[PDB]
């Protein structure tokens, strides 16, 4: 229950919302998909499996409608742990949320915000991350301490953490207007 | 270290004898070493482009490099004379040619693809060889066929020229990111060709994927294109129970082994190990019986075509021709059995070569000559990109926007010089185009070339005065349309700073372009772009439940290498520090439960899978069980083999 | 215009007013044009971004610009959400940007670190950046080569700086070369920032144009090191833009290759260090007892000299003559120059873990998370980053050398060369003066006395000296004087303007202080023969000059686990005396510990299981990592 992907900047969304490619989310959350299809379509599991096989070779629309409803009605929203090889710094592994699915079939890049990039101490040079989903509802509450919300305060001193602040060009943009 | 004192700059004057792989990159005495050393690797990893163009600012050194690289073009060593040509397929055919100075014989084979490596290749632009027919004469300098890089007149080219500007677009260019217009994406392209080896045994059969029962087309035709990314699927057949298994062959079953590939199939070849009498009756093995026969026909042709040449008294043949003749005469004989991997296979095995064009997609990388590496982030329709709507030449639109933040911080001022040169070229070209007859037009050009590279002026004058009126007018129109080429050498002989200062001072009518909705002066130039090998689909991987290792832990499976699946179903391992960083939180039982139920305990894994599949999909409330894990048993067995045991309390 | 901010903050039309203002500024900015005069003055640009409007809070008047007003409403969201009026106490000047981090930290502690206020602040960051993106598109930021050229004509002082070559008619040491570059680079930043130009906004914000890196593009480079750190004695005399020469090209190639070798080597050995510390310092735990009961005489004593050390001791107790266990005051500077008694975890008493008093007032902040694991990640990560990023800075500093009175009066040293004033004076050297060189095996005469005719003054050269190659050829037979047991070197034989003695110098590596920190833990050079009161005092001195910003509590916990108590009972600290203790290397501290799970998973599998040097059979202490086994 794991996958690897790349990084691509994404704008116009809250700081803890990411958008995953169509292919990877259609296979990581594979078993739960068959459960949703079975009840609505009124067929057994063997017949539903061959339907999912055809819905992953080429982009379609019937599967996508069931896909969108899954990330809206479920409790807490589908989440996963994202880390970076290697991890040597605090916050190199986070606990994010899913809020968007890319329509394109040829797109194979993970879209994250720009502010969250500095926490991983990485860049868009072409590194490969590891994605691990979490399933159990009771287990989620124990992992919530690793969310970026809990890393807002600096453990070193007790002040506002400088990593989760304006960096790179965003510093320059404010200065032009502020002055 | 005082050994530097031997180096003296007196002798190293006006000669580039100390540069390797840097001859292509211009103004090499401006950028630092750390960025320059990346250019070598960038040139080492550069895929082929369909619409290759010669660079606008050339270093006058790539032509000889292209000539001395013999891996892309094939010319005639000596004057030949066509003897015969024979066909083998719809496209591929061979021809036998004879010398006029030694009497030897050689062969030339026309193709449609080339397998550079496991994934990347190119397509031959074979045009001259096709026009050759019916006992013509081949000269010394003629080129039979060439790659897509080389142009009509042997001029090299390994990239494209794109309008570029330095700009910031909604912070989408943070770090190293690039936006690109749709027209530039259409201009940029790439090729891809791959070979797939399918296998068939006596028990196995091929499903009727294409066509109805009248034409049991197991596999696509010679020139058709594949559909649904499935080339062929074979189903095992058992003697005991087949009544309820072969009822309908037009649909996939539960236990199938399909093969995945994408593109257009160009070349096939089939090798068989079964007697033809047994193969003549099987109805489902129909299409193969076609192609094999056709193949054999071709071989017979050669045995009846040039049998008078080699078997004759002359026998003056090259090694390649003799080897090919023996290989082709092997097949038509009797009682021959092939072998594969030093083993005798039972059923026949074929070959497929598939060609496909892959357009530019999000996530790819494109770099310039000076190693300003970037990554494509978001493509836009050409309307959104900035345009100039105030100057005389309203309409010019930038195609790529680069990061302006990291230009001085990266310590490489060559890009600014190149952009300024191309901008001054644009201005002088428009000024020449505005007015002026052919009598003085060239003068307006020459002045500009006088202050950039003094060596080029003499050749300019010689070439201009060499031609006649009509060709001169055509050349002037062409330079008006495309643009004035500017030449300058990498190390010795180029513009520095004082020359740029003087050039700016002399032209006083030049101002920055005023864009629309920007309120900041801007300059747009033309820069050289080369694609790179790195792609997102070559490393993307996902895994739900693949084959397990012998011990019980998940492990890498070799199925993607044989084109049996789409994704490289390889799990990602948790490292030494990953567990500790997870244990940063005071909770440990949750970590243990996750690890045990994910990749340690078989019963826990099965229980989790069942509880996830059946139940409530919206809300999950799984409850793991308590069963001794496999790793504990392995460790206990190993330690009791050593002679020690772990005791609690 | 005058908007009552107290009314607007609680008007309940927060979305309507903020959206309307956020649109008028952008709409107007995309119509006019910007003009640049490049002179000392500023062009009379007209913009809505800079207009004066009076802001009123509680009746007071605070004259602020329109551009600052919009940034105020965006950053003052939490007051509206909690329905609390805003007062002038939280107001701060918005002209600068580093003041923003002081505003956020004055918001968290004001609302008591509530879980609700964390969500609201997380919303402000998202909204502030999104509206920041729109300004960049409408205004535009460009880098152009013509910007520098145009500035040259208007400002005369810039033309001289662009074409500047090091004079070669005067002798200059390697210390004077660094002075010239810094002198010229400092003047560049004054002219560019003060006067209007394209790059004015690039420098004032200080985000994108590093001061040292940008100097190399315009001014001369200077000197570069080599594969073995020795300074190459051929300074580059031409800037990057002005061009390079073949001899200069070779020197540049050496610097680039060193980066690849260092980067590749560090990648191969990167996680080796962090594994050792993480495995040991993991079992610590926090109890909620108010005070353990440690005797006052066992409190750690520290010495404070610089104000920086005071910054390392924040929110921790200290002992006073009249006050007991009072909180320390960072702002008060009366504590400097004197020693203090700071309770510390190294002398904690509870057998389970540190209490509230010993740890300090940071207990609330890090109550939920583990305490041990924060310390190890807070230290290793900055250490590795500095070993990479700082080492990438090839340019290195130089140190002054005191040659001596007689050395200066007779030899004016130019780079790696020596020249005498008068060639008549000879030199007398004894046979025993020559010594074998460590590397080149050549003769090096560190000390000698010149034979200045009848007069003579001894020379104490601080650095090693290499004899001239030309003069050594005749030394074998002619200048060889074994009869008097003293070589005679007549400088009159040497021609005028010729080399006499070449000396090599090693630069002061910036990574040298960082390495000694690693050597302290393992090498046992200093840690063996000292007590705890000296090591932590020594430990702080290493971090002070290194530049790492780490609180004292997250650095001392390493010492707590490094030290081992023979009695194996922390309650012994309740008595007056200090029980005997021995410090160990971090590798041997874990092996000779008392746990079993940590020992098997660390290293040396054969040694622990075959023999009993570490006595593996008598380690039964529980651990949090035993669940894996
Ligand atoms: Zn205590």
């Amino acid at each position: 229950f794991s996958a690897r992907n790349v990084i691509t900047p994404l704008i116009g969304h809250p700081i803890d919302e990411v958008a995953m490619p169509y292919k990877t989310f259609a296979e990581l959350y594979k078993f739960q998909l068959i459960n949703l299809i079975s009840k609505v379509k009124g067929i057994n599991y063997n017949e539903a499996l061959k339907f999912w096989e055809k819905g992953i070779l080429g982009f379609n629309q019937e599967l996508y409608n069931y896909m969108e409803e899954l990330i809206t009605k479920t409790k807490g929203g589908c989440t996963f742990l994202l880390n970076r090889n290697p991890t040597i710094s605090i916050g190199s592994i986070l606990y994010l949320k899913i809020g968007l699915i890319k329509k394109d079939y040829k797109d194979l890049t993970l879209g994250i915000s720009n502010n969250l990039l500095s926490a991983l101490s990485g860049d868009y040079d072409g590194d490969v991350l590891n994605i691990i989903p979490v399933f159990d509802n009771k287990m989620k509450e124990h992992f919530s301490l690793l969310s970026p919300q809990n890393f807002l305060v600096d453990r070193n001193n007790g002040r506002f953490n400088g990593d989760f602040d304006l960096q790179k060009d965003q510093i320059l943009g404010i200065f032009i207007l502020n002055n | 270290m005082d050994d530097i004192s031997v180096i003296k700059n007196e002798d190293y004057e006006g000669s580039h004898r100390f540069l390797a792989e840097e001859l292509l990159m211009p103004n090499a005495n401006k950028t630092d070493g750390n960025r320059s050393t990346m250019f070598c690797s960038h040139l080492a990893q550069a895929v082929t482009l369909q619409k290759a163009e010669p660079p606008l600012v050339y270093t006058n050194f790539e032509n000889q490099v292209g000539k001395y690289s013999t891996a892309g073009y094939r010319k005639a060593n000596s004057n030949y004379k066509v003897i015969e040509k024979i066909y083998k397929n719809d496209y591929n055919y061979v021809l036998i040619v004879q010398d006029q100075e030694t009497g030897e014989y050689t062969l030339f084979e026309r193709a449609e693809c080339e397998f550079l490596t496991e994934h990347y290749g190119f397509q031959w632009d074979n045009d001259k060889i096709d026009s050759l027919k019916k006992d013509d004469t081949i000269e010394k300098d003629t080129v039979l066929y060439k790659n897509t890089c080389y142009d009509e007149n042997m001029n090299f080219g390994y990239g494209v020229n794109l309008n570029a500007a330095y700009f910031s677009y909604k912070n989408e260019t943070l770090e190293d990111a690039i936006v690109i217009s749709e027209s530039a994406a259409k201009k940029l392209g790439t090729f891809s060709v791959n070979k797939v080896k399918v296998s068939v045994n006596t028990n196995d059969i091929l499903l009727n994927l294409y066509g109805d029962n009248e034409n049991y087309k197991g596999f696509p035709d010679i020139g058709e294109h594949i559909k649904n990314q499935i080339i062929a699927s074979r189903r095992r057949f058992d003697y005991n129970t087949a009544l309820y298994e072969l009822k309908n062959l037009n649909e996939m079953r539960d236990s199938d082994t399909p093969f995945f590939a994408d593109g257009k199939i160009v070349d096939i070849e089939i090798f068989s190990n079964v007697p033809e009498e047994e193969l003549k009756v099987q109805k489902y093995n129909e299409q193969v019986l076609y192609y094999i026969n056709k193949q054999k026909e071709f071989s017979n042709n050669v045995y009846q075509k040039l049998k008078k040449i080699v078997e004759g008294k002359d026998n003056n043949v090259s090694d390649k021709l003799l080897h090919f003749y023996n290989n082709c005469k092997m097949r038509i004989d009797e009682n021959i059995s092939y072998t594969y991997q030093n083993s005798k296979f039972s059923g026949f095995i074929m070959e497929f070569t598939i060609l496909e064009e892959e357009p530019l997609n999000k996530g790819s990388k494109i770099t310039g000559r000076y190693g300003n590496k970037g990554v494509i982030s978001k493509i836009l329709p050409d309307d959104q990109m900035p345009t100039v709507a105030e100057g005389r030449f309203k309409g010019l639109k930038a195609d790529i926007c680069l990061n302006p933040l990291g230009v001085f911080n990266r310590l490489n001022p060559s890009q600014l010089i190149e952009q300024e040169l191309n901008w001054i070229a644009k201005f002088i070209r428009k000024d020449m185009e505005e007015a002026g007859s052919n009598e003085e037009k060239v003068s307006i050009l020459l002045d500009f070339l006088n202050r950039v590279n003094k060596e080029e002026t003499e050749l300019m004058e010689e070439f201009i005065n060499s031609l006649n009126k009509t060709e001169l007018e055509e050349f002037l129109n062409d330079i008006i349309e495309n643009g004035i080429p500017i030449c300058q050498k990498p190390f010795f002989g180029n513009i520095g700073l004082d020359e740029l200062w003087e050039l700016y001072n002399h032209y006083d009518h030049i101002d920055y372009f005023k864009c629309e909705g920007i309120s900041t002066p801007l300059i747009i130039g033309e820069i050289y772009m080369v694609r790179l090998k790195h792609e997102p689909h070559s490393k993307f991987s996902a895994r739900s439940t693949s084959f397990m290792n012998l011990r019980g832990l998940p492990a890498k499976s070799k199925n993607f290498k044989e084109h049996k699946d789409l994704y490289s179903k390889t799990p990602v391992r948790i490292g030494n520090m990953e567990i500790s960083n997870l244990s940063l939180t005071n909770e440990m039982g949750s970590i243990m439960d996750m690890l045990n139920s994910y990749s340690n305990n078989e019963t826990n894994r099965r229980e989790l899978i069942m509880q996830l599949l059946t139940g409530n999909p919206f809300d999950t409330n799984i409850d793991l069980s308590d069963v001794e894990s496999g790793t504990s048993k392995i460790l206990k067995s190993l330690f009791t083999c050593l002679g020690l045991s772990i005791d609690d309390v | 215009k005058t908007y009552n901010l107290n009314d607007i903050l609680l008007s309940n039309e927060y979305e309507k007013i903020k959206e309307d203002i956020k649109e008028e500024i952008i709409n107007d900015m995309a119509s006019k044009k910007v003009k640049y005069s490049n002179t000392s003055e500023f062009a009379k640009n007209d913009f809505l971004k800079d207009e004066f409007i009076d802001l009123v809070v509680d009746g007071e008047t605070y004259e602020i610009t329109y551009g600052n007003l919009i940034t105020l409403l965006i950053v003052a969201r939490p007051f509206n959400h909690f329905k609390v009026p805003m007062t002038e106490d939280l107001l701060f000047d918005l002209s600068d940007l580093k003041e923003y981090q002081n505003y956020y930290t004055t918001l968290l502690e004001h609302f008591g670190y509530s879980n609700e206020i964390k969500s609201i602040i997380k919303d402000v960051i998202s909204e502030l950046a999104i509206f920041s993106g729109d300004i960049n598109v409408t205004f535009g930021n460009t880098v152009s080569i013509k910007s520098l050229i145009d500035l040259g004509n208007k400002v005369k002082r810039f033309r001289e700086l662009l074409h500047y070559r090091l004079p070669n008619d005067e002798a200059l040491e390697f210390n004077d070369i660094e002075a010239i570059i810094k002198k010229n680079l400092d003047e560049i930043m004054k002219i560019l920032s003060e006067t209007d130009n394209m790059l004015r906004y690039y420098i004032d914000s200080g985000a994108g144009i590093n001061s040292k890196q940008f100097g190399q593009v315009l001014s001369l480079v200077g000197s570069k090191p080599d594969l073995f750190g020795k300074i190459i004695p051929y300074p580059i005399n031409t800037s990057f833009l002005r061009g390079l020469d073949v001899r200069s090209f070779y020197i540049n190639a050496l610097g680039a290759r060193k980066a690849l070798i260092t980067n590749y080597q560090q990648v191969r050995n990167s996680g080796y260090l962090t594994r050792k510390i993480s495995m040991l310092l993991m079992d610590t735990k926090l109890i909620d007892l108010d005070d353990c009961g440690s005797h006052e005489n066992n409190y750690l004593s520290i010495n404070v000299e610089n104000k920086d050390v005071l910054k390392r001791f924040s929110k921790r107790s200290y002992l006073n003559n009249n006050g007991e266990l009072v909180e320390i005051d960072i702002n008060d500077e009366s504590l400097i120059g004197q020693v203090i008694k700071i309770p510390s975890p190294t002398t904690c008493a509870s057998n389970e873990g540190v209490c509230r008093k010993c740890y300090g007032k940071l207990f609330d902040i890090n109550k939920d998370l583990n305490i041990g694991m924060i310390a190890v990640l807070l230290l290793t990560d900055p250490l590795t980053q500095r070993l990479l990023s700082a080492k990438h800075l090839l340019e290195t500093r130089s140190s002054k050398i005191d040659w001596g009175t007689n050395f200066e009066e007779n030899f004016i040293v130019n780079r790696n060369l020596i020249y005498p004033k008068v060639y008549n004076g000879t030199v007398i050297i004894k046979e025993d003066d020559f010594k074998e060189d460590e590397e080149t095996e050549e003769q090096v005469f560190d000390t000698f006395t010149l034979k200045s005719g009848n007069r003579f003054i001894s020379i104490s050269s601080p650095m090693r000296l290499f004899l001239n190659k030309d003069l050594k050829k005749q030394l074998d037979e002619s200048f060889y004087n074994i009869e008097e047991m003293q070589f005679e070197i007549p400088l009159n034989k040497l021609d005028e303007g010729d080399s006499f003695a070449t000396f090599i110098m090693d630069n002061n590596e910036l990574s040298k202080p960082l390495r000694e920190i690693k050597d302290l833990i393992e090498t046992n050079k200093y840690i063996k023969d000292h007590n705890v009161n000296e090591v932590v005092n020594y430990f702080i001195y290493l971090l002070n000059e290194s530049g790492i910003n780490i609180q004292s509590v997250h650095s001392e916990l390493i010492i707590r686990e490094m030290m081992k108590l023979d009695d194996s009972d922390r309650t012994q600290f309740k008595n007056d005396k200090m029980p005997d203790y021995e410090i160990f290397r971090i590798t041997d501290a874990n092996l000779k510990g008392d746990s079993l799970s940590r020992s098997l998973l660390f290293e040396q599998v054969k040694k622990q299981l075959t023999t009993l040097d570490y006595d593996t059979f008598n380690k039964t202490k529980s651990s949090i990592l035993d669940k894996l086994l």
